[PDB]
């Protein structure tokens, strides 16, 4: 069993990804409140995921679900200009968190299907990922809307999980 | 025991990650493309080597520059069996060597995938990368990073590491204080224009 944390700004596409990986319908999706459990079976592991809202009032409740986290998935709206810096601050706050120590980081650079969508390398810079030395991380460009990138993101994540 | 820092560079599909696994004896791992950062510590002789494994894909390779100030040397990997890309690799390698923080630092080139019928000799790689007019100390090691199942790793992997370490070593005196200094400089500017970026959405 792996405890996988999935975070990011509201509207980034967390739930849409989680549902896409779950082979479910994504045509009508609602902003998320409360803490909804998702169970993914992948590589003989059972992944225990909380689907959580990323609205500003919900974010302080993120801290309560950090324990024995095996991997952190972080979702970005790649095409949403003004909110990029806000996303950075929140991820920074996360990586400063003590129970995130040495925890593998997967960044889903989501909505690559939108015109204006940043590439992996500029996301990596605007989010200050290239300063990191204390954890392994992937940025995986993806489109939850179109089902691209997701399997590749998880493939890397599952490698890091099974290594431990 | 001295610590030195090394970067794995080279185009995607060259075999950087696989070579990193093999040189540690981790044989039965398979690999996915790299789009980020991954540190690994090796030991050779009296040196402790930290190895940044980075991606070389078009959409991530522009990140390399962010690390060069922290390194003593480069392991540059080439798919010797894909001469169709020698020119791209050449440009890419030239651009690295023309970076300010690359002066006087050695390069260990691996001509990887020598198992494949199309494997170019270590000789044609030399011409292909324009190493004669290069401005850094270098050496080329043919190798097979992916040996067949149940066989020993290629010994040429550690030979190349050994040469790179030996070369850094012979010059450790002026290079290391240079690296400690320059890495600190880059670190503090990246921090400060983050601070500006950070409390410029104080905005309320
Ligand atoms: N164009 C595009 N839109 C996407 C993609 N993934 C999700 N969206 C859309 O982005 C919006 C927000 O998605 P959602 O999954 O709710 O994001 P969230 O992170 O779960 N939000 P919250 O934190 O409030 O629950 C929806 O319109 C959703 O369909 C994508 O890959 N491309
Ligand atoms: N025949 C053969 N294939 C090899 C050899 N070394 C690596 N490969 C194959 O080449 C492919 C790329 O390997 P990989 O290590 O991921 O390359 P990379 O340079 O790390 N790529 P990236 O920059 O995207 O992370 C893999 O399919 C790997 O198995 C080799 O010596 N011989
Ligand atoms: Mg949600
Ligand atoms: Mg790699």
């Amino acid at each position: 069993e792996a405890r996988i944390l999935v975070l990011g700004l509201d509207n980034a596409g967390k739930t849409t990804i989680l549902k896409a990986l779950s082979e479910e319908d994504i045509t009508t999706i609602t902003p998320t409140q409360g803490f909804n459990i998702k169970s993914l079976s992948r590589d003989g592991f059972n992944l225990k995921i909380w689907d959580i809202g990323g609205q500003k009032s919900i974010r302080p409740y993120w801290r309560n679900y950090f324990d024995q986290t095996d991997a952190l998935i972080y979702v970005i709206d790649s095409a949403d200009s003004k909110r990029l810096s806000e996303s950075e601050f929140e991820l920074t706050e996360l990586l400063q968190e003590e129970k995130m120590t040495g925890v593998p980081l997967l960044v889903f650079a989501n909505k690559q299907d939108l015109v204006g969508a940043l590439a992996a390398d500029e996301i990596a810079s605007t989010l200050d990922l290239t300063s990191i030395r204390d954890r392994p991380w992937q940025i995986q460009a993806c489109s939850a809307k179109q089902g691209t990138g997701l399997k590749e993101g998880m493939e890397w994540m599952m490698k890091q999980v099974k290594l431990e | 025991p001295r610590k030195i820092t090394i970067a794995l560079l080279g185009l995607d599909n060259a075999g950087k990650t696989t070579l990193l696994n093999s040189i540690q004896g981790e044989v039965d791992r398979d690999t996915t493309p790299t789009f980020g950062f991954n540190s690994t510590t090796l030991n050779e002789g009296k040196y402790k080597i930290e190895v940044f494994d980075l991606g070389g894909g078009k959409n991530i390779r522009g990140v390399w520059k962010k690390y060069l100030a922290e390194v003593h040397a480069i392991v540059y990997v080439v798919d010797a069996a894909d001469p169709g890309r020698f020119e791209e690799s050449k440009m890419t390698m030239a651009e690295v060597l023309e970076n300010q923080f690359m002066r006087d630092k050695p390069i260990c080139i691996f001509a990887n995938k020598q198992d494949l019928p199309t494997a170019a000799p270590a000789a044609e790689v030399v011409k292909g990368l324009g190493l004669a007019t290069c401005r850094n100390s270098h050496n080329v090691f043919p190798c097979t990073a992916k040996m067949p199942a149940g066989q020993d790793v290629d010994h040429r992997l550690r030979d190349g590491l050994k040469w790179l370490v030996g070369t850094v070593d012979r010059e450790f005196g002026r290079l290391d204080p240079r690296v400690q200094t320059e890495a600190e400089e880059v670190r503090q500017e990246e921090a400060r224009k983050k601070k500006e970026r950070e409390e410029r959405l104080r905005k309320q």
